[PDB]
């Protein structure tokens, strides 16, 4: 099934299967990072939860979210050396997009954009395929909510209830028959559920200060980084 | 060569008229100043004929490939901002004379184009040398908030009074009309300038020519 | 561009696939030449032509002027490399000093040629190699030979191809300086060497001559049937 | 275990660099001596067949005026070498109006010796001998196919190298002469020459300040074979 | 970066390309493909599932046409779809340049192949397992056209992709007979829905976009379960 | 087999072993530390002398970007010049387009791009340097940052390099992170480097100083060994 | 001007269901006789003739540059170039040097590869395109040209008197200035065959 | 990273390029074509590679490529591959025309062409061409021009050609039935419909299956015809009638 470097490099077996980018799909669990995404009717919601050494770890560089604007934002999985340049990718793309174009983007050219970089990238294998996982949100008028999620395999896709990473195969599972169903989706609703889904692998109930959540609704576009006082009374909310 | 236009209420109506020619002989009657751009925006020519037309084919170019990979109607400042910065490159090597407008979801756009690149939003735009009398006759009859229908009078009354006055307007007249709903391009319309009957018949008759070689080359 | 080792230093001595190249000139068809005082012969055999069509175009020996004359040995697409490489420096040579080429000057050209075209990486020398055989300037004759590291030496006469230790061998009666006092002895001296050089023959026989500052000319298979009937018949007369 | 052609040794060095200097050991052999009244030279021609003609086969060519140099293994590279530092010795005479001097053809060749890279290409096999005399008298030079270089008095090269440096280093002295170097050298000569001495087997390179060039000539090789 | 572009990819004993051999494979393990060129237009069909509940047809297509007269099918995976559809798309500006006028069907499949093939000479990898369906409809008789990785193309009414391309082929080749319409067309595009279904019949499964004589035309499911719901 | 070889090729484990034996590489190299308090940031080096080896003060691992940003490496001590270099000259880039101090943040995402960038390409390798960073000033405050061999761009309040590395930074959490002085904090700081990273293995070493803060107005250079002589006017009496 | 040393008229006229061309036999350096010989209008593929006015060496570039682009125009697809195509084609190479341009004026007189729909068009140097049924000329002499049309040529013609008009065009008009003269030769083509005509003017 | 690549122009230790072996092995294989003698005319031969009847076959000649009005090639090989081939000829014998305003004699432009086949060869490694092709048209010197394109680099045209594994068993019958004017075109006809009888196994040689197209000499028409099915059907079975009557020897 391998000639020669076949097995070191990419090209399609028999079956026509890429032997490093498999590699890359498990370049996800460094770090044990796990993220989920929840996007209701008017808003969309991101949870995040992190690990902590010791007491020297730095409050201000714990967020792992992105913010491509000032109206759309991002979470990466993996590896953080490759996500923080696809992020500084993200930043050219949008930059670039503002100067030369001079409208609003879709958010979903950005990631063609990057669905497209990282399967170049997976083309020629003497640079590194950058195996991270992108995910992002989205705001757009009378497209109702937008999330998206661009995947390494050099592919976007994303909606409602999307997930990536390691333990999203249990959560995202019971999401499949906990979400619809009918049920309806509010803010505090959309968050709830974001709760539950990490309640579902962790249970843990920790205070606030570990988890990273961002949440976008459509009242004001801009999207803003949560503060740990609004996710504690959602936290003491969500206790029956 | 004159361009012409107002934005009413509800959408934008442009025109033109055929004349292109150099001197007081006549010598094209018939030519179409109005280019197509995509269904939400037209383009109105001037100056130079030939390589206006090169641009607005490379702009129509990029809103192709983008409003089809976008599957959206694209706003028009996506294409004034390439035209703005292609035609700047130049620092007005080029001479472009354009009238860019169009009706997106997001309502009426117009943007006048020069040759250096520098666009303003204005309710009305002349271009051209007949851009005197046609600025007049809009500065002083105009009133915002107009329907349609009073608008066609305008812009009909605007280009025909430019066709007498500048030396080359006139020949046929040429109505663009944009809207959300509707995409209107009437061509032509009114021909005011026209040439009497000959004077006189000179028409030729066999017997006062001589022929000295008549070669036939059967087809098929 | 392409970066990659041609070939390497062996402690051997020599390179691998550049002199192991040299089994691609080895495993060739026979060809030889002699030079002469009053005319310049060549030869070459194994045409392996059909017999049916047309073999004029798969000609072995061209040439760049009238004077010079091209005998290569090998396959067919590096020679025609070496033909046209050749004609821009023969063309070059008359548009500056007018003159024709000297043989010094066109094997210096074709040999270090191929020497700087074994030097660069992505570039692979030729599998063929070639002798000059024409004359010189003022009446003077020449012969030279190319090698793969594109080193040329003359010799008296030229043997090279398969069995060059072999019609080398049979030189023995070349050596004689009598050889040639007319045209009409190297003739019959090239019947004695095409005869025992190699497989032969009859057919896949293919030489030409040029005397002085006649242009070279290739007999029809008529005057060859002559030459190999007196050679021929020569056994019967050393009875 | 072929790894980038460029690698080095353990012990250690280059190994292309270094295998090449082993296929030196299969050259020619020449041999030049250093003499106040000027610096000699001679080259066995290794005759393959009677047919060769004895023109043709030169293994020592003229870089300046009074500046010569050998050849030894592969040959073309050499050549094109040769030429190309000509190129060095006439701008040498663009903006110094004299001869260029025989140390600093080390210079204009050791320099450039191995410039070889995979990007922007091999070494080479072989070693030169530089002979001439500048304002300081004669020099006799060597230098290998590294760019090393070192001034010797008498330098052999080829396969006799070994074992004709071994022999003349009796023979050789500070009172050494011109003609005593010729037919003492010749002796060793016809020691390391297989084919029967002869006009063709052996060729004379000399380079005088007051005999010149000269080089040498046929004919007077002959004069000197009657006095072996 | 390196930039060493040689051509790895060698001629096996046999003669022929075994990474391409892995490219058909990747379009043998593909997803079921049909179209059929008939009478006015063209009709796709082919299928989209996705891996659960959680995505929806509205948003990412599988199947986006390559000019508003010019629609495009294909199997193997997306991300390389989506890039020599890039290319097509640039491609066609450097047809109308020239031309100022639409394109011809076959013009596409000369360039792509052509680049295509490049590809495969071409330093890195090759035209992977991504096998194109070109259609279109020019001159008052439209086409279907679909190439290979090696940059063979051919030319016929209907044809099968991706997994049982040969079991489906063999029963669109008893039902196909003389000439079809478009409705006919579209009810033997259920048929071979139904060969691999799966998801057939449901307007959520597959996605339809039609050729025509008047320009391609790409209807949303709701089309598809009009016609089909009540399929046949 | 050689999975680890490239660098631009994956191994069965999702990494490549090329950062893994990078990482290990700093591991070999001496303390490599950094530590900030609310008026600025306290850095320091043991330099391990062989046997003489050579004149006092040449060649220290301590390097410089700007007047307020300044370089603590590790690892291989030519490829940090490199990178230090690289970032030195980098500030004046964000010095001619604008003329005010480099944020230290984002300084680091330059060292991140072109760190990554070199484990992407099959060609170049990983380089086996890591570094501390570290900064204050009365418009910016207090940032200290973390790189190693695999592009990470992280920061603690302090952190540790080295053979002793999780050992040393343990009881560093009994200096506070703002309360403390770092003026005081060089000779608390200094007990716990002469303590910890044992000499008992080779007897010979030494020991550099610098600082960077409000005392100094912004200013990176080194707080003087030979006044006050700070370093060893305590620790010789902490061990006992 | 430039314009002014080769000089030229090349006049296309077309009649109701085929397209005429016309041009002058003089080729020559202002006033100075050189020779009749060299003809104007070239043939361009399969029943399509172009006209050319200006320079000679811009004239034949075209001749030979379009036929470079209509050979592998007709050697990749075996159908026959359309007209508006073609213009295009033409417009085309004249923009690819903006401030290099040459100098010429093309007048394409052609038939439609489908149908018996006849064309006409006139550039300028730039590739101004023109499309009109009626006429299209290129030339020294602006009043005589179109002057001569205005005074004869009607919308709905004969060949008949569409080569009488056409005669009387080139003598009352290009008689009128001597750059242009010594002969006229005149092409007519349509569907079913092609026709060539030849006239004659003064010696001196 | 010097061992990723095959060395596929590097020399090999047969003491010849390794991959031209492979090369003739791809021209050699499914490859069918041939070529006849050339009096006042000449034909050519080929198989049709496409066995499905549902094909709509609407680009004319399937194998054979028109290069030029009066001269065309047949072509062996990987399609796209030789398609490359075909266009950049094309464009070769378009800047001649570019150059001299006068067709191209093909003898500078094959050599042209096996200047070009070599560039895969003898730099980088690169794949060489899998594709051999033939020629033939006319000129204004030698008349009709038939040539054979190789892979190692020659031009080892003849009037007579053999192209595929199969088709070297009618060098036999080329020899057994050789002629020179004499041979009619339609004499050739019948030669090239008995050399597929012997080489190509299909039984009662399908006239749909094979490929056939030819070429006059008409002042100044010079036609290369691609030819109708009818004449074709009527041809193989008027020759294999002819060949019931050449049984009639028992």
């Amino acid at each position: 099934s391998s000639a020669g470097f076949d097995r070191h490099i990419t090209i399609f077996s028999p079956e026509g299967r890429l032997y490093q980018v498999e590699y890359a799909f498990k370049a996800i669990n460094q770090g044990g990072l796990t993220s989920v995404a929840v996007r209701g009717k008017d808003c969309a919601v991101i949870v995040t939860q992190k690990k902590v050494p010791d007491k020297l770890l730095d409050s201000s560089t714990v967020t792992h979210l992105f913010k491509i604007t000032e109206n759309i934002g991002c979470v990466m999985t993996g590896m953080t050396a490759d996500s923080r340049s696809q992020v500084q990718r993200a930043r050219y793309e949008a930059a670039n997009w503002k100067y030369k174009y001079g409208y609003e983007i879709p958010v979903d050219m950005l990631c063609k954009r990057i669905a497209d970089i990282s399967q170049v990238y997976t083309q020629n294998a003497e640079m590194r395929p950058l195996g991270c996982c992108m995910i992002l949100i989205g705001i757009d008028e009378e497209q109702g909510p937008q999330v998206y999620k661009c995947d390494p395999a050099g592919y976007y896709c994303g909606f409602k209830a999307t997930a990536a990473g390691v333990k999203q195969t249990e959560s995202t599972s019971f999401l499949e028959k906990k979400v619809k169903k009918k049920f309806d989706w509010t803010f505090e609703q959309t968050v709830e559920t974001a709760i539950t889904c990490l309640s579902t692998v962790l249970s843990i109930d920790f205070k606030p200060s570990e988890i990273e959540v961002g949440v976008v609704t459509v009242e004001n576009p801009k999207f803003r980084i949560l503060t740990e006082a609004e996710i504690d009374a959602h936290l003491v909310a969500l206790a029956e | 060569t004159t361009i012409a236009g107002v934005v009413y209420k509800d959408g934008i109506v442009l025109g033109a008229d055929t004349r292109a020619t150099e001197g007081m002989v006549v010598a094209d009657k018939n030519c179409s100043k109005i280019h197509f751009i995509s269904p939400n925006i037209y383009c109105c020519g001037a100056g130079t004929a030939a390589d206006t037309d090169m641009t607005t084919q490379l702009i129509s170019s990029n809103l192709e490939l983008h409003s089809l990979s976008t599957g959206r109607l694209p706003r028009v400042v996506t294409a004034n901002r390439m035209l703005k910065q292609m035609l700047f490159r130049y620092q007005g090597y080029i001479g472009a004379a354009l009238v860019l407008g169009g009706v997106d979801v997001t309502g009426p756009h117009l943007y006048s184009i020069y040759p250096h690149g520098s666009t303003d939003k204005l309710p009305y735009v002349t271009m051209g040398s007949g851009s005197l009398a046609a600025m007049a006759v809009f500065e002083d009859k105009f009133r915002p908030d107009m329907e349609e229908e009073e608008a066609k009078n305008l812009v009909s009354e605007a280009i025909a009074a430019g066709i007498f006055n500048d030396l080359g307007s006139g020949s046929n007249i040429d109505l663009c009309v944009i809207s959300k709903n509707k995409l209107d391009f009437l061509r032509p319309y009114t021909v005011p300038n026209k040439k009497g009957t000959r004077l006189g018949r000179y028409r030729c008759e066999k017997g006062t020519t001589a022929v000295l070689t008549e070669k036939i080359t059967p087809l098929e | 561009s392409y970066d990659r080792a041609i070939t390497v230093f062996s402690p051997d001595g020599h390179l691998f696939q550049v002199e192991y190249a040299q089994e691609a000139v080895k495993k060739g068809s026979t060809a030889v030449g002699v030079r002469g005082r009053d005319i310049v012969v060549l030869g070459v055999e194994k045409k392996s032509v059909a017999k049916l069509q047309d073999e004029r175009t798969v000609r072995k020996i061209c040439a760049l002027d009238d004077n010079v004359c091209m005998a290569f040995a090998g396959l067919t697409a590096d020679a025609r490399i070496v033909i046209n490489r050749a004609r821009v420096e023969c063309q070059s040579h008359r548009l500056t000093v007018e003159d024709p080429v000297t043989v010094e000057y066109i094997t210096r050209y074709i040999a270090s040629l191929k020497q700087r075209y074994t030097q660069s990486n992505g570039r692979r020398p030729f599998g063929i190699s070639a002798l000059i055989v024409g004359f010189d300037f003022d009446g003077t004759p020449r012969l030279y030979q190319t090698d793969p590291s594109g080193t040329y030496h003359a010799w008296k006469a030229n043997a090279i191809g398969r069995g060059a230790k072999s019609v080398r061998e049979f030189l023995e009666k070349n050596y004689t300086d009598e050889a040639i006092e007319t045209d009409d002895l190297t003739i019959k001296l090239v019947i004695k060497a095409l005869l025992e050089v190699v497989q032969s023959g009859g057919k896949n026989i293919e030489l030409a001559v040029m005397r002085r500052d006649q242009s070279l000319k290739i007999l029809n298979p008529e005057e060859i049937e002559k030459y190999v009937a007196e050679i021929e018949k020569e056994k019967e007369e050393n009875e | 275990y072929d790894r980038g052609v460029n690698t080095f040794s353990p012990e250690g060095r280059l190994f292309q660099v270094e295998y090449a200097i082993e296929a030196i050991k299969l050259g020619s052999t020449a041999i030049g001596i250093q003499t106040s009244e000027g610096v000699c030279l001679a080259v066995e021609k290794r005759i393959t067949s009677p047919l060769m003609e004895p023109s043709s086969i030169e293994k020592i060519v003229e870089i300046d005026a009074h500046i010569g140099c050998a050849m030894s293994g592969l040959i073309a590279d050499a050549k094109t070498l040769i030429d190309k530092a000509r190129v060095e010795t006439q701008n040498h005479w663009f903006t110094y109006n004299e001869t260029m001097t025989v140390e600093s053809v080390t210079q204009a060749v050791s320099n450039l010796a191995l410039q070889f890279g995979e990007e922007d290409s091999r070494p080479f096999g072989v070693a030169l001998l530089f002979g001439g005399v500048d304002e300081k008298g004669p020099q006799l030079f060597h230098m290998d196919p590294s760019g090393t270089f070192v001034q010797c008095d008498a330098r052999a090269i080829g396969s006799a190298s070994e074992g004709a440096q071994s022999s003349l280093q009796e023979v050789y002295h500070k009172s050494m002469t011109l003609k005593e170097a010729i037919k003492s050298s010749l002796i060793i000569l016809k020691q390391v020459m297989e084919e029967k001495l002869n006009a063709t087997n052996i060729e004379l390179a000399t380079v005088q300040p007051g005999q010149n060039f000269h080089m040498f000539t046929k004919e007077e090789l002959e004069e000197v074979i009657k006095d072996i | 970066e390196r930039g060493y572009s040689f051509s790895l990819t060698t001629f096996s004993p046999s003669g022929k390309l075994v990474q391409i051999e892995y490219a058909l494979a990747a379009v043998a393990g593909g997803a079921p493909s049909v179209g059929i060129k008939a009478a006015n237009g063209v009709v796709l069909a082919t299928e989209k599932k996705q891996k659960s509940i959680l995505y929806d047809e509205r948003s990412v297509h599988k199947v986006e046409p390559i000019t508003k007269h010019i629609g495009l099918v294909y199997s193997g995976m997306g991300p390389d779809y989506r890039v020599l559809v890039h290319r097509a798309r640039k491609l066609a500006q450097q047809y109308y340049l020239v031309y100022q006028e639409p394109i011809p069907t076959a013009q596409l499949v000369q360039r792509v192949a052509s680049v295509m093939q490049e590809y495969t000479q071409s330093g890195g990898v090759r035209p992977f397992g991504v096998s194109l369906l070109i259609c279109g409809w020019n001159e008052g008789r439209p086409y279907l056209f679909q190439s290979d990785p090696s940059g063979a193309y051919f030319a016929w009414k209907a044809t099968a992709m991706g997994k049982n391309y040969v079991n489906g082929k063999t029963f669109l080749e008893k039902r196909y007979n003389e000439d079809l319409e478009l409705e006919d067309a579209i009810h033997t595009a259920i048929l071979t829905l139904k060969e691999s279904f799966e998801g057939q019949m449901t307007e959520d499964n597959i996605e339809v976009g039609i050729c025509n004589e008047a320009g391609f035309r790409r209807l949303t499911p709701t089309e598809v379960k009009d016609y089909l719901a009540a399929i046949a | 087999t050689g999975y680890d070889l490239s660098a631009s090729t994956f191994s069965p484990d999702g990494r490549v072993f090329q950062v893994e034996y990078a990482m290990k590489a700093v591991e070999n190299s001496s303390t490599a530390i950094g530590i900030r308090c609310k008026d600025g940031v306290v850095f320091g080096v043991e330099k391990l002398v062989l046997s003489k080896l050579y004149e006092e003060g040449s060649n220290k691992r301590l390097f410089n970007v700007d007047r307020h940003v300044g370089m603590a490496v590790a690892g291989l001590l030519a490829d940090a010049r490199s990178l230090a270099d690289i970032a030195r000259e980098e500030a004046s880039n964000f010095r001619s387009n604008f003329g005010y101090n480099i944020p230290l943040k984002h300084l680091a995402d330059r060292v991140a791009m072109y760190v990554h960038a070199y484990t992407l390409y099959s060609a170049v390798r990983p380089f086996g340097c890591s570094f501390m960073l570290g900064s204050y000033s009365v418009n910016d405050g207090a940032q200290l940052y973390m790189i190693d061999p695999s592009g990470v761009s992280y920061g603690y309040w302090g952190c540790a390099i080295g053979k002793a590395r999780q050992a040393a930074k343990t009881e560093i959490e009994k200096l506070q992170m703002k309360e403390m002085t770092c003026r005081d904090i060089v000779k608390e700081v200094a007990k716990i480097i002469y303590i910890v990273h044992d000499e008992v293995k080779d007897k010979a070493f030494e020991l550099e100083l610098s600082w960077v803060g409000e005392l100094t107005n912004g200013r990176h250079e080194i707080v003087p060994k030979d006044i006050r002589e700070e370093a060893e006017k305590y620790a010789k009496e902490s061990l006992k | 001007s430039i314009m002014s040393y080769n000089g030229g008229a090349v006049m296309a006229m077309k009649g109701k269901n085929c397209v005429a061309i016309a041009a002058d036999r003089r080729f020559g350096i202002q006033a100075q006789m050189v020779t009749t010989d060299f003809q104007k209008i070239f043939p361009m593929g399969d029943r399509l003739y172009i006209g050319l006015a200006g320079l000679a060496t811009d004239v034949q570039t075209v001749a030979q540059r379009l036929k470079f682009r209509l050979n592998l125009y007709e050697l990749k697809e075996g159908r026959q170039i359309k007209p508006y195509t073609l213009m295009s084609m033409v417009a085309n190479l004249l923009y690819e040097k903006r401030f290099g341009p040459y100098y010429t004026e093309p007048v394409i007189a052609g038939l439609d590869p489908k149908t018996f729909k006849p064309f006409i068009c006139s550039l300028d140097l730039i590739g101004c395109p023109m499309v009109t049924d009626d006429f299209v000329v290129s030339g020294t002499c602006a009043e005589q040209m179109y002057g001569m049309c205005e005074s004869l040529w009607e919308p709905n013609m004969d060949p008949d008197h569409l080569f009488e008009t056409i005669s009387q065009a080139m003598l009352n008009a290009v008689d009128r200035d001597a750059v242009s003269g010594m002969g006229v030769i005149v092409h007519i083509i349509e569907k079913d065959k092609i026709t060539t005509r030849t006239l004659k003017a003064r010696m001196d | 990273s010097r061992r990723y690549d095959s060395r596929t122009t590097i020399f090999s230790p047969e003491g010849r390029l390794y991959q031209v072996e492979y090369a003739m092995e791809a021209i050699g294989h499914a490859g069918t074509c041939l070529g006849i003698l050339a009096n006042d005319g000449v034909l050519l031969a080929a198989e049709r590679r496409n066995i499905h009847k549902l094909l709509d076959e609407v680009f004319f000649s399937e194998k054979i490529y028109k290069l030029n009005e009066d001269m065309a090639c047949s072509v062996a090989g990987i399609t796209s591959d030789a398609n490359v081939l075909t266009n950049e000829l094309r464009l070769i014998a378009q800047r001649y025309l570019l150059q001299y305003q006068e067709p191209i004699p093909c003898e500078q432009l094959v050599t042209a062409l096996c200047d070009i086949k070599q560039a895969y060869t003898q730099f980088g490694g690169k794949r060489p061409f899998g594709v051999s092709l033939l020629y033939i048209g006319w000129d204004k010197h030698y008349g009709f021009q038939l040539y054979q394109s190789d892979p190692s680099g020659n031009y080892g045209g003849w009037k007579a050609t053999c192209i595929g594994n199969n088709s070297a068993a009618a060098v036999s019958m080329l020899k057994q039935d050789y002629k020179e004017g004499e041979m009619t075109l339609k004499s050739a006809l019948a030669l090239a419909i008995k050399v597929l009888n012997k080489t190509m196994d299909v039984s009662k040689l399908s006239a749909e299956k094979v490929e056939i197209a030819t070429l006059t000499r008409e002042n100044g028409k010079t036609v290369i015809r691609v030819l109708k099915q009818k004449e074709v059907e009527q041809l193989i079975k008027k020759h294999e009638e002819e060949e019931a009557k050449a049984e009639r020897e028992k």
